[PDB]
């Protein structure tokens, strides 16, 4: 569907609290929990292009468009499906910092940066098994996950 | 006839729900191994 | 549920009773003492206390609108039953006469030769 | 309600149960482990953090912990088993185990730590009031000498019995579970720790 | 019957009560409307509506004096344990302003941080 | 808590074409498709 | 329909464009006649008459 529908469930409430000798006891709660939504979008795109330019443009062919209808896909999916973790807002819980500037280090200690987000990942039970970031980084970051 | 005129009545469209984990997490006995367990209903 | 994959709403499906209100637990205050099965007015309530308790323990009254039997009236009075019972909280004694004192319950038997009654609980008014 | 346990399909006495066995769970974590948490450590009993150093990383809870095993070997506690927060769990799997080299100092991994117990606390919204245990503060640990000075005193297991229903309401039998237990804790066992 | 083949006398045998009296049906009235456990002064009674309802339709409202938790009280005031509470049937809080407003029942437990009370629902008079 | 919803994946479609101005056909791409994330799942890196 | 058994609530779902609007019907009064592809002005609306309507006719302008 264009829409998908939440998941739902019940869950019970006590506390076990003290009892003296009256002590009327309090009696529990129930609550009801539901899953997030989830929608489906359509994108699109196309071209338009006058006969001539088939007919006497001897580069021009559909095959450059199809090309570009290929690169401009498979951009906007890994877009589609990783900008929501670039673009988030991430909050104090979720920002770990440098944390590995010590002072005159081997600039592979950011694996004091790494050892800290998975402290940081295990703290929170959010166990980050898949890292991400820029290419620029791939030399530092490749030394820190070897035997540095 | 766009799709928006029927997405209210949701009895037609398909429903098909978001499957995700929930519920909470059981509760562990810890104590066990620092406590000798001494049982007696007359205590 | 800590560190779930993904958030979930929590909706309380709301209630209003807590308990069956026969009885209500209460905290001495600094001038407050309570022997076992005796009538006490602390913190609004009046009740049968349920614990002895000494200053700043936590205490029980009985406020079930029970039949309950008390000796502490003031023995001047004639108490007879159906008279409206009243709590004398400076005396710390029951009395039939009104006064400004709290209305407390309804007499069913009255005074004995040893100066015991009986009388029913009324609500906390 | 007697409605509710009917045409509620959801609905039924196993999420009750199941609840209770929850809250009943986490409780008996809170009499058992609050006397340790709770307890009015004095000066004896007490080890600062002997790690200190100045940069050391954060293995160096090696240096307390290791501290705190000698400061209970002399007064013969002998601790055995380590309390502490889940937040330095990362750490202190670390120091107990074989730390690697640190300017050229080759640490030695802690024994004599049969187990190590990370007590979180727990919470429940209850209506429309939350009831919470206190867990293990972070940065705090506990040397513990186990089942010696530490007794629990089991009189009633637990006993979950279904009551007064109203016929008159049509309302189901009131479920009510009750326990008689308690606990006894000691000074003379524990050895508490910061960082 | 009424094709009856032998004439007989019938002796009617009179009671009174007829139910235990723990709640109350009302007929809600075209000003009125009621969310499922919430309190209400429907037609004179007070209590835990525990059916949602709407102009002419007709729900029941819990009475029983049970003890009952609800924090839709006025912030302003403090609501500490023992002090009778109020019902501003025009601000429809608890409050312990009195004036004319109903008295509905007494604080078992005070005002906590988030505005909460458990209170012992009065009986009516 | 990452899921990816697929309908349709993608489909081209060649369509309209102005005989009377001599104007090829119009060629559109399109795709049914959906992504979910949440911020339980992440920690931010800086260096 | 009309033997249906039970109550039916019908729910009309709108939609607002009816045709492609490329030419517009129209009534001839009493002074007007076409004849077919020519222009007029035939109440309020001016396009090609597509038929030959005499007064009170039926014509379509384009």
């Amino acid at each position: 569907p264009q829409v998908m529908d939440a998941k739902w469930a019940l869950q019970g409430n006590c506390v076990f609290l003290e009892h003296i000798e009256g002590e009327e006891i309090k009696f529990g709660t129930i609550n009801a929990e539901n899953g997030p939504v989830a929608r489906i979008q359509t994108y699109a795109t196309g071209f338009e292009y006058t006969k001539e330019m088939k007919d006497f443009n001897q580069t021009f062919s559909v095959e450059i468009l199809n090309k570009s209808i290929g690169e401009s896909y498979n951009a906007l999916l890994n877009h589609i499906h990783l900008s929501p973790i670039i673009n988030f807002n991430y909050k104090a819980s979720n920002k770990t910092a440098f944390k590995g500037e010590t002072n005159d280090p081997i600039w592979l200690g950011i694996w004091r940066t790494l050892t800290q987000a998975q402290k940081d990942t295990v703290i929170a039970k959010r166990q980050g098994n898949i890292l991400m970031a820029s290419s620029a980084d791939q030399i530092e970051i490749e030394m820190a996950l070897n035997g540095g | 006839m766009t799709f928006s005129s029927t997405s209210n009545l949701k009895e037609l469209l398909r429903k098909v729900v978001l499957d995700v984990e929930l519920g909470r997490e059981q509760v562990q006995l810890l104590y066990k191994p620092i406590y000798d367990s001494i049982a007696d209903s007359n205590l | 549920f800590k560190g779930q994959p993904t958030p979930s709403t929590i909706t309380q499906i709301t209630r209003a009773k807590i308990s069956d209100g026969k009885s209500v637990r209460v905290i001495l205050s600094e001038g407050e003492s309570t022997k076992t099965q005796q009538f006490y007015l602390i913190n609004g309530f009046f009740g049968v206390a349920m614990q002895d308790g000494e200053k700043g323990d936590e205490v029980t009254l009985q406020i079930e609108q029970a039949e309950y039997e008390t000796d502490n009236i003031v023995t001047s009075e004639a108490f007879e039953a159906g008279k409206l019972i009243y709590w004398d909280n400076t005396a710390k004694k029951f009395t039939t006469t009104s006064a400004s004192n709290r209305l407390v319950g309804r007499v069913t038997d009255g005074k004995d030769s040893n100066n015991v009654i009986w009388f029913i609980l009324l609500p906390q008014q | 309600t007697k409605e509710m346990k009917d045409f509620n399909q959801t609905f039924s006495v196993e999420i009750l149960n199941k609840s209770i066995g929850e809250s009943y769970n986490a409780l008996l974590n809170h009499i058992h482990l609050s006397p340790i948490i709770n307890f009015n450590y004095k000066a004896s009993n007490k080890t600062a953090f002997k790690g200190e150093t100045n940069d050391p990383i954060w293995l160096g809870i090696w240096r307390t912990l290791t501290q705190a095993q000698k400061d209970t070997v002399i007064a013969k506690r002998q601790g055995n088993i380590l309390m502490a927060s889940s937040a330095d769990q990362i750490e202190i799997e670390m120091a107990l185990n074989g730390g690697h080299l640190l300017n050229g100092s080759m640490y030695p991994s802690i024994k004599n730590i049969s187990t190590v117990i990370y007590y979180d606390g727990w919470e429940v919204t209850v209506g429309k009031k939350t009831y919470s245990y206190k867990g293990v503060t972070p940065g705090k640990g506990y040397l513990i000498r186990p089942k010696r000075g530490f007794k629990e005193l089991i009189k009633r297991d637990l006993t979950t019995e279904v009551g007064n229903a109203d016929l008159s309401k049509l309302v189901e039998n009131q479920i009510v579970g009750h326990c008689y237990r308690g606990a006894f804790a000691a000074v003379e066992e524990n050895v508490q720790e910061i960082s």
